C-alpha cells in the first residue's frame, strides 16, 4: 500500500533537496522573457518596408538591400545623447555587425558541354573551398578577410553547412545618416555577388526596468542555386544583481545546494564501500550519479557565466562604438537551461525510490522483466520497417516537401504521423499515386505491430499463469 | 419531490438570452478595429481620432455607430502614473539601479506636471488626483496587474466637436507621457430594442519594455422587468417559489425537532442549501433592478455627467455565479434521488480498498503532471505561449492527454528532447494499461 | 459461415433492384458540379472593390452599398472581351462568356415597425423608437420614402409568389419591398443610386436578399445564387449565401435517354415490392410489425413513392418557368423554389440509397461476426444503463454550465445545442481552448480540467466493467 | 533468439548486395535539390503584378494576360545586377544570376470544337454554340484568327513530338497551337501583345501550357518547369504546375568515377540472382511457386532489369537533346519528357529499395511462433472474412452517402475516392467539421455523429472479440490436458 520506503530520514532530507532545487531554477527564469522576445521579434522580423518586404519574406538580393536600408535602420534608431533607446527603454549595446562568408572563384569545375557558356563556377560552402582575398575597392574592413581568431568567434550550425567564424565584416556607425551612407556605399559596389554564401547581422539590446539582455542574430543564406533563406535566433539573458532581499536569499540557497550535492556524492561513494558488486544492479544508483554529474556541471557553468559577463561589461563601457560578442554567452546559457530542466525532471521522478504507492509502482518492473526477450525481438523488427519507410518517404517526396527533405526530418515526420500530426494534402500533391499508398500502408503497419505486441504480452500472461497454476 | 426538482431544473435551464452574444460581438467588432496596432502612447491619438470618435458619435444624434444603442452620459478617459523620478541612466551602468515597485502617483501637479500653486486642495482638473471613493469605485483587473479605481481623469463627450477639442488639447499639452502606466477609456450604452445595458472599458496597459498591451472588457445586464417576461413563465416560477417556501418550512420543522444531527445527514444539507440559494437569487435580482432604477434617477437629474453602473453589474454577476451552484446541487440531488429509488450502484467497488485507491492513485497523478508541467514550462516557456507559466503548462499537458493540443511546435523547436519526453509519456501509459490488463486477467483465474 | 437466408430467387431480384437504383442515382450527377459552384462563389463572394469590401466582409450599410455598386454590377454584366472588343451576342449577359443570365436580378427587403416594442420607463423621453427583432407579426406594411414604386410599398407573400427562408437567426417570410434590376449596367447603376439616395436601408431593415440565376449549356446545369444580409436588432450585419447547382432539364443526349428505361424498371420494381409486402402482411396480421426488417421496407417504399411524385411536379414547374421566361422577359423568374426542392429531393435519394445497402446486409447473414458485444450488453444490461444515465445527466449539466460561463464571449457556447456539440467534439480532440481561457481566466481551466477527468473516469469504468465480464466464470 | 537460417554465407552476400544498392541510390540524390525547387517555385508562382495577380490566383482569361505580360517576362529575363550594373555574360538569361535558361520557352494551347453539343431546344434561340468538355474526339484542328502563323494552325502530336499530360480535370494530348518565345524581353513582349490583340484565348480554349527549363552548373542540376492553366467548360481557370529537379548528366566529379565502379557490380549481382532463381525451378518444378519470397524475388529482379534498361535510353536521349541545343539555338528543346521519365525511374528505384530492405526477414528471422499471432488465425478463417465484408459494406455506404450529400460544396467529397480517404482520415482525428456543418446543418451533424459511433462500435467489438476468443481457447486447452 502507501508507506514510506527504506527509512524516514532520507525522505525528509530529500524533500528538502527537492524544494531547494526548484527555487534555484526559478531564480534564473523571468516572467517577462516571453513578452520581450515577442516584442523584439515583432519589431525586427515583421515590420515591412516600402515595397512591403519583411525579413521573414526576403527572397533575393534586392529584397535584402530593401530590408537593410529600410526597416532595419528604422528599427535600430530612435530619439526623444549619442546613444539609441529602442522604444525608449531598451538601450542598444555597442555597434551592430554585418558579416559575410564567401566561396572561391574556381571550385566546382564545369561540365564539358557547358564550358563555352559558363566560364567560372562557385561551389557550395565548405571551409576547404573559401575565398580569402580582397575584392571590390579592397580598402576597408568590409573588403578584406579576417580569420576566426582575429574576429574572436565561433561556428554557427544554422542551415546546410555549419558556417565558420571569420569573414568580411562591417560595424555600423553611430547615427542613422552615417549608417545609411555606409550601407549605400556597400551596395554601390557589389558587396553581394556570385561568391556570397552567408550573411549574419548580430546585435544585442538591454532593458533595465525588467533586468534582461535580448540578443538577436539574423542569418541569410545564399545557396549555390540562387535566392535566399532567412533564419533568426533571439535569446534572452538574465544578469542577476546582488543587493535585494530576494537575491540574498538566492545566494543562501545556492550555498545550500552546493552542500547538498557534496553530501550526496559522499554518501554514494560511502555506500559503494559496502557491496561493491551488485551496486550496478539498481537503476536508482544510475539516476543518482546522473544527477550528481549534471549538478556539478551546473555550478561550473554558473561561475563561468559571471566571469564572462563581467569581462563583457568591462570591454563594453571601456570602449563603446565596437562590437561586444554576446552570442557565445546566449548560446551556452540556453544549453545550461536545457540541462537544468532535465536535471529537475530526474530529481522529481527520483521520489519513487521513496514513499510508495501500490498496484502500479510494484508490478511495472514485475511485468517488464516478464515482458522481455519477446519485445527486444519485437523492436529489432519494428525499426527495420520504420527506417525502410523513412528512406522510402525521403526518396519519393523530399524534393517537393520540406518535412521529407532529409533523413532525420523523415524520422521525426513519421513520429509525428504516429502522434497524429500530418499534412495529408502535401503528401498527396507531391505524388497523386504513391502518396496515398505510403500513408495508408504506413498507418496499417503501425497499428498491426501495436496489436501484435499486445496479443503477445496477453498470451504470455495466460501461458505463465496456466503453467503456474496447473503445473 | 418530482415536481420540485423538475421545476428547479427548468428554471435554471431557462432564462437564457440570445442577444447578449450579438450585442457584445457587434460592439467588440466595431471598437477593437486597429486597436492592437497601438504600441506607444504616440499612436493613441491617430487611433482615437480615426476609430474611436466616428463610432462614439455615429450619425444618429445620441447613438453609437448605427443607431440601436443609446449613449448614457459622458465618456471618461482615465490614467494612472508612476512618479516622475528622474532616471536618465546614461553613465549608470556600473552598479545598475533597481526601479521601485512601491511607487504610484497620488499628488496634485498643475499644468505640465509641475509643482502646484498655493491653493493646496483637490480640485477637479485633469492634473489633480481623484480618489476611488470620489470616483466610481471599480478596481480593474487587467492582464498583468490589478490597477486601482482612481487616477487622473478627463471627460470628453456628447458631441463630435468637444471630443476633438479636448483630444487636441491633451496632445498639445503632453498629458500622456512616459510616466504613464495603464490608461482606460470608459463608457456605457443602452439598447432598447432588446433591453440590455452594456458597459465598455478599453484598457491600454504598460508592459516592462516600452510598449502597450490592448484589451476590451464588455459587461451586460438585462433590465427587463423581472416580472413581465410574459405568460407561461410567471406561473411556473410562482409555483416553484411557493414550493421552495414549502420545503423551507419542511426543513425548519425538521431542525426544531432535532436541535442537532441535522448536519450529519446528506439528505438535509442538500435541500437547505438549495432553499437558501433559491431565495438569495430572487432577492439579488430585485436588488439589482432597484439599483439600476435609482441610478437612472441620477441621470435624469443632470446628464452630461459620468455614471458608473458597476454596482448593478457586480450584483448581477453574483446572481449569475449563484446559478452554477444551484445547478450543481440540483444535479447531485437528482442523482441521489435516482440511485435510491433504483439500485443503480455505479462502481462494483473495484475502485476502492477501504481508503487507499482514493489517495494512492491521486498522488501518482499529481506527481506525474507536476513533473511534466515543470519540465515543459522550463524548456519551452520562453517562446511558446501555451507554456508561459506553471498552470498554463498544467492545462496544456492535460490537453495533450485528451488530444486537443498537438505536439507540432514542441517537436519543431526541440526535436531531440521533445521526442524523448513524449516517448517517456507513452511508455509509462502503455505499461500502466498493460498492468491493468494482466492483473485483471490474473485475478479471475486464481 | 455466411449461409444465405431467403431463397436465391429473392437475393438476385434485390441485387438487380440495387444496381438499378445505383445507375439511376449516379447517372444524374455530373462531374463538373463542384467546379461550377467553386467559380461562381469565388466570383461573387470574394471579388473586392476599391476600398476592398467583398461580400464576405460586409460590416455596415455603407459597406453594403459599396459592394452593391462596384463588384456586383461588374460581375453581373459582361459585354466585352478582355481586349475590349465587343462580344457578338447582344442584349444578353454571359458571365465568364459561357453562363447565360436568366431574367432579371431582384433585391428584396423585410422591414419592422417603428413601434414594435415599448421603451423602458426610464428611457422613454430620450429614446423615441423601438424596433423589435424580426417576427412575422411585427412587420412594417406601409409605404415609405417617395412611397410610389415597388421598392417603397409592401407586397404580400401571395402577390410575390414566394416561400420562406431559414437564415442564421430566424426564418423570414416571402414578401416585402423589392426592385428588379433592368437590362444594361448603367440603368442598374442609376436604379441603385436612386435606391441609395432616398434612404432604402434604415434601422427598420431586418434582412436584404439578392436573387439571380444562371444557366450553362456546355455542361447542362443551372446555378441559382441567393445572397442574404441580416441586420439584427442588436446592431451589426451578418452575411450569408446559398449557391445551388442543379440539373432541372435532364433529357438532352443519349446517355440520358438510356436512363428512362432504368426509371421504368424502377417503377415496376416498386410495384412489385408493394404487392409482395402485402402478401407478407395478409398472412401475419400484426405479428408482421415485430420484424425490424419490415419497417425498413415500408420506409423505402414510401420514399420511392415521394420521389416518383416529385418527378412530375418538377416537370410541370420547369415547363411553366421556361414559358414565363420566354414570353415576358425583364422580369424575375422564381428559380429558387424549384432549386431548394430539387436539393431536398437529392438528399432524400441519398438517404434512400444508404438504406438499400443495409437491406442487402439483411438478405445475407453471418452466424456470429459482430454479435460479440451485443451478447455482452444483452447480458450486462443493468449496470450499463446506470452508467448511461450517470453519464448523460452530468453531460447535460456540463453543457448548461458551459453555456452559463461562456456564451456571451465565445460562439461555440452561444447556444445549448452548440454547447452539446462542442463537448462532443472535445471528446474527439478538436477544441480551441485559448478562446475560453481568454473569456474566463479562473473557471475556464477548471471547467476544462474537470470535464476531461470526468470523461476519462467514465471510460476507465466502462472498460474495467466489460473486461471484468469476459472472465466471470470458467 | 535470433534463429539465422539458410547457410549464413547467403546472408553475408545479401548484405553486400544491400550495401551496394544503397551506395548506388544515395550517390545520385543531391541535398540541394529541395532548395532549388523551393526558390524556382517561389519565383514563378508567388510573384505578383501591379494588380496583384500571382500564378496561383489566376481566375479569369484577363488575369492570364495580366500575369503572362508582367511577372513572367520579369522573372524570365535577367540582364543587370541589383544596382543597375550590367551582367558580364550577354545574350543569355541567367535567372537568379546562376541558372542558365536553355533554349526558348514555349506556349502551347488545346481547344475544342464548335458543334460538339446539343443546345436543348428551350434555349436553342438564345444560345447558338455549345463547346463540350475536353476529349480527344471532340477537338478543333482548323485555323483561326489571322490563320497563318504557328500559333493559329494545328500541329499533330507526331509533328510536335509530344506526349500526354495528366492534369486536374483530364489527360490532355500532345498537339495543339504553339508559340516559341526567343530573344530578349522586348521581342517577347511584342509577341505576347500580338497574341492578346487577336484573341488567342476564346470560347474554345481548353488548356494552356507554358514550358521551359534552366540548368545550374554550381551543383550539376536541371530544373524543368511546366505551368498549366485549365479552362473548364463552366468558365474560369484552374492553375497547376509541375516543377522537376533532375540530374540528367551523371559524371563530372571524382566521386562519380567511383559510383560507376559500384554499378558494374550491380549488373553482375543481378546475374547472380537470376542464375540461381532458375535452379530452384529446375529442382522444384512447380512447388517453386509455393511461397511468396519466390514472388518478391521476381519483382525485384524485374525492377532491376528495367532500371538497367532505362539507363541506356537516358544516356542516348540526353546526348540527342544536348546536341540539338548546340546545333540550333532559338528553338524549344523538349526536356519535359526526360524529366518525367527520370522522376518515374526514381520512384521505381525507391520502391525496389524498400522491397530489398524488407526482404531481410527471408534470411534472419526470429521465433515468436510465426509472428506471435497465428494463434488468432485458428478461428479467423471464417471470422475475419465475415468481419471485413460486413465492415466494408457499411463503410462504402457511408462513402456514397457523403459524396451525395456534400460534394458540390466541400472539396474533400468531390469524388468517390476522395470521400474514401476523407473518412479514413476522420478515423484518425483529422476532420474539418465546420465545412460539413455549413454544407448541410441538419444532415451534416447526423452523418458525423452516426459515423463516429459506427467506427467506435466496430473497434470495441473487434477488441473484445479477439480477447474473448483467445481466453476461451487457452481455457479449453488447459482443461483438455487434465
Ligand atoms: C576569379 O576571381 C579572381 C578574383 O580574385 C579573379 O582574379 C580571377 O580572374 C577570376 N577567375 C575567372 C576565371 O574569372
Ligand atoms: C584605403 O585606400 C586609401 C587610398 O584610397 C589608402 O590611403 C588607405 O591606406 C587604404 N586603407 C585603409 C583606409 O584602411
Ligand atoms: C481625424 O480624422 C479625420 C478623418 O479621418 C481627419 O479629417 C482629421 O484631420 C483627423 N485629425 C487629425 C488630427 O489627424
Ligand atoms: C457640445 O457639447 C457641449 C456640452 O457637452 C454643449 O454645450 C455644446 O452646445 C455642444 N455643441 C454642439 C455643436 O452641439
Ligand atoms: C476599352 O474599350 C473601349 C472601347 O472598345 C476603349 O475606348 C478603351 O480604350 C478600352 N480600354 C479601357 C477602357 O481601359
Ligand atoms: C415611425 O414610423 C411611422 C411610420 O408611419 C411614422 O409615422 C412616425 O412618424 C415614425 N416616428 C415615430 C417617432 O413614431
Ligand atoms: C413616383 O411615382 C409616381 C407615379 O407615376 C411619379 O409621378 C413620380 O414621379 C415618381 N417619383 C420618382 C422619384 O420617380
Ligand atoms: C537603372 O539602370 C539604368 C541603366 O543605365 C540607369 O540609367 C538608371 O539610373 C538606374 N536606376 C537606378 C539605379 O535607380
Ligand atoms: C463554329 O466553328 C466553325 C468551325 O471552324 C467556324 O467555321 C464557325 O465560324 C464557328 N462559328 C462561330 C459563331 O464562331
Ligand atoms: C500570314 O498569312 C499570309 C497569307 O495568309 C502568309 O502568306 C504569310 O506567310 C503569313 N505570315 C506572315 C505575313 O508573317
Ligand atoms: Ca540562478
Ligand atoms: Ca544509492
Ligand atoms: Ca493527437
Ligand atoms: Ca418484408
Ligand atoms: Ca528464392
Amino acid at each position: 500500500e502507501l508507506y514510506v520506503k527504506t527509512t524516514l530520514r532520507e525522505l525528509v532530507v530529500y524533500i528538502v533537496f527537492l524544494v531547494d532545487i526548484c527555487l534555484l531554477t526559478y531564480g534564473m527564469t523571468s516572467s517577462s522573457a516571453y513578452y520581450y522576445t515577442k516584442v523584439m521579434s515583432e519589431l525586427f522580423l515583421h515590420t515591412p518596408s516600402d515595397s512591403g518586404v519583411s525579413f521573414q519574406t526576403i527572397s533575393s538580393m534586392s529584397d535584402f538591400w530593401d530590408f537593410a536600408q529600410g526597416p532595419l535602420l528604422d528599427s535600430l534608431y530612435w530619439t526623444k545623447g549619442s546613444h539609441s533607446f529602442i522604444y525608449y527603454e531598451n538601450l542598444l549595446l555597442g555597434a551592430p555587425r554585418l558579416r559575410q562568408l564567401r566561396v572561391r572563384n574556381d571550385s566546382c569545375v564545369v561540365h564539358e558541354d557547358f564550358r563555352e557558356d559558363i566560364l567560372n563556377c562557385y561551389d557550395v560552402y565548405s571551409p576547404d573551398k573559401e575565398d580569402q582575398l580582397p575584392f571590390g575597392p579592397q580598402n576597408g574592413t568590409a573588403w578584406t578577410y579576417h580569420s576566426q581568431n582575429e574576429l574572436g568567434g565561433s561556428s554557427h550550425w544554422g542551415r546546410l553547412t555549419s558556417y565558420s567564424g571569420g569573414g568580411y565584416y562591417l560595424d555600423l556607425p553611430g547615427s542613422r545618416q552615417a549608417s545609411a551612407e555606409a550601407l549605400q556605399g556597400l551596395q554601390e559596389g557589389l558587396w553581394l555577388d556570385r561568391g556570397t554564401r552567408v550573411v549574419f547581422i548580430d546585435f544585442s539590446v538591454y532593458n533595465a526596468n525588467i533586468n534582461l539582455f535580448c540578443i538577436l542574430r539574423l542569418v541569410v543564406e545564399f545557396p549555390a542555386t540562387g535566392g535566399t533563406i532567412p533564419s533568426w535566433q533571439i535569446r534572452t539573458v538574465k544578469l542577476i544583481r546582488y543587493v535585494n532581499n530576494w537575491d540574498f536569499f538566492i545566494v543562501g540557497c545556492e550555498v545550500v545546494f552546493c552542500v547538498f550535492i557534496f553530501y550526496y556524492v559522499v554518501e554514494e561513494i560511502l555506500e559503494i564501500h559496502l557491496h561493491r558488486l551488485r551496486y550496478l544492479s539498481s537503476v536508482w544508483n544510475i539516476l543518482d550519479l546522473v544527477v550528481i554529474l549534471l549538478s556539478i556541471v551546473a555550478v561550473g557553468f554558473h561561475i563561468f557565466r559571471t566571469l564572462e559577463v563581467n569581462r563583457l561589461m568591462g570591454k563594453l563601457l571601456q570602449q563603446p562604438d565596437t562590437y561586444a560578442d554576446f552570442e557565445f554567452l546566449a548560446f551556452w546559457q540556453t544549453q545550461y537551461n536545457n540541462m537544468n530542466a532535465v536535471n529537475l525532471f530526474f530529481a522529481w521522478i527520483k521520489i519513487f525510490k521513496y514513499i510508495s504507492f501500490n498496484k502500479t509502482m510494484t508490478q511495472l518492473s514485475s511485468t517488464l522483466a516478464r515482458c522481455a526477450k519477446d519485445i527486444l525481438g519485437f523492436a529489432i523488427m519494428f525499426f527495420i520497417v520504420f527506417f525502410a519507410y523513412a528512406q522510402l518517404g525521403y526518396l519519393l517526396f523530399g524534393t517537393q516537401v520540406e518535412n521529407f527533405s532529409t533523413f532525420v526530418k523523415c524520422i521525426f515526420t513519421q513520429f509525428r504521423i504516429i502522434l497524429g500530426d500530418f499534412d495529408y494534402n502535401a503528401i498527396d500533391n507531391a505524388n497523386r499515386i504513391l502518396g496515398p499508398v505510403y500513408f495508408v500502408t504506413y498507418v496499417f503497419f503501425v497499428f498491426f505491430v501495436l496489436l501484435n505486441m499486445f496479443l503477445a504480452i496477453i498470451n504470455d500472461t495466460y501461458s505463465e499463469v496456466k503453467e503456474e497454476l496447473a503445473g | 419531490q418530482i415536481l420540485f426538482l423538475t421545476l428547479l431544473m427548468t428554471t435554471v435551464y431557462s432564462a437564457k438570452d440570445s442577444s447578449r452574444f450579438f450585442l457584445h460581438r457587434a460592439i467588440w467588432k466595431r471598437f477593437s478595429h486597429r486597436f492592437s496596432e497601438i504600441k506607444t502612447v504616440e499612436d493613441f491619438y491617430p487611433w482615437a481620432n480615426g476609430t474611436l470618435l466616428p463610432n462614439l458619435y455615429g450619425d444618429y444624434r445620441g447613438f453609437i455607430t448605427d443607431g440601436n444603442s443609446f449613449l448614457l452620459g459622458n465618456v471618461l478617459i482615465r490614467q494612472t502614473r508612476i512618479p516622475n523620478d528622474i532616471f536618465f541612466p546614461g553613465s549608470l551602468h556600473k552598479q545598475m539601479k533597481s526601479p521601485p515597485q512601491h511607487q504610484e502617483d497620488r499628488e496634485n501637479y498643475g499644468a505640465g506636471w509641475v509643482p502646484p500653486d498655493t491653493n493646496i486642495t483637490k480640485v477637479d482638473s485633469i492634473w489633480h488626483y481623484q480618489n476611488q471613493e470620489s470616483l466610481g469605485g471599480y478596481p480593474i483587473q487587467g492582464e498583468l496587474a490589478t490597477y486601482s479605481g482612481g487616477g487622473y481623469v478627463v471627460r470628453l463627450g456628447r458631441n463630435h466637436s468637444a471630443a476633438t477639442r479636448v483630444l487636441q488639447h491633451l496632445e498639445q499639452r503632453r498629458w500622456l507621457d512616459h510616466c504613464t502606466k495603464a490608461l482606460f477609456v470608459e463608457f456605457t450604452v443602452f439598447n432598447a430594442n432588446v433591453n440590455l445595458l452594456c458597459a465598455v472599458t478599453l484598457i491600454l496597459e504598460s508592459s516592462g519594455v516600452g510598449t502597450f498591451l490592448t484589451s476590451l472588457q464588455l459587461d451586460s445586464l438585462t433590465s427587463l422587468q423581472s416580472s413581465e417576461r410574459g405568460f407561461a413563465w410567471i406561473v411556473s416560477q410562482v409555483v416553484y417559489y411557493l414550493l421552495v417556501c414549502y420545503y423551507a418550512f419542511i426543513q425548519g420543522c425538521r431542525l426544531k425537532r432535532q436541535r442537532l444531527a441535522f448536519f450529519t445527514r446528506k439528505r438535509n444539507l442538500l435541500d437547505t442549501s438549495i432553499v437558501l440559494i433559491s431565495f438569495s437569487i430572487l432577492g439579488l435580482s430585485m436588488q439589482s433592478l432597484s439599483l439600476l432604477h435609482k441610478k437612472m434617477q441620477q441621470y435624469h437629474c443632470d446628464r452630461d455627467r459620468f455614471i458608473s453602473f458597476y454596482e448593478a453589474l457586480r450584483v448581477n454577476s453574483a446572481v449569475t455565479h449563484l446559478r452554477g451552484f444551484l445547478l450543481l446541487f440540483a444535479t447531485v440531488r437528482v442523482w441521489d434521488l435516482l440511485r435510491h429509488h433504483a439500485q443503480l450502484q455505479v462502481i462494483n467497488k473495484t475502485l476502492s480498498k477501504a481508503w487507499d485507491e482514493v489517495l494512492g492513485f491521486i498522488l501518482i497523478i499529481v506527481v506525474l503532471l507536476s513533473s511534466y508541467a515543470m519540465t515543459f514550462n522550463l524548456l519551452f516557456g520562453w517562446s511558446i505561449s501555451d507554456y508561459q507559466s506553471f498552470f498554463r503548462s498544467i492545462v496544456t499537458v492535460v490537453g495533450l492527454l485528451m488530444g486537443t493540443s498537438k505536439h507540432k511546435e514542441v517537436i519543431a523547436l526541440y526535436p531531440i528532447l521533445g521526442s524523448l519526453l513524449v516517448l517517456s509519456s507513452i511508455i509509462l501509459m502503455g505499461l500502466v494499461i498493460i498492468n491493468l490488463f494482466v492483473s485483471a486477467i490474473l485475478i479471475a483465474f486464481g
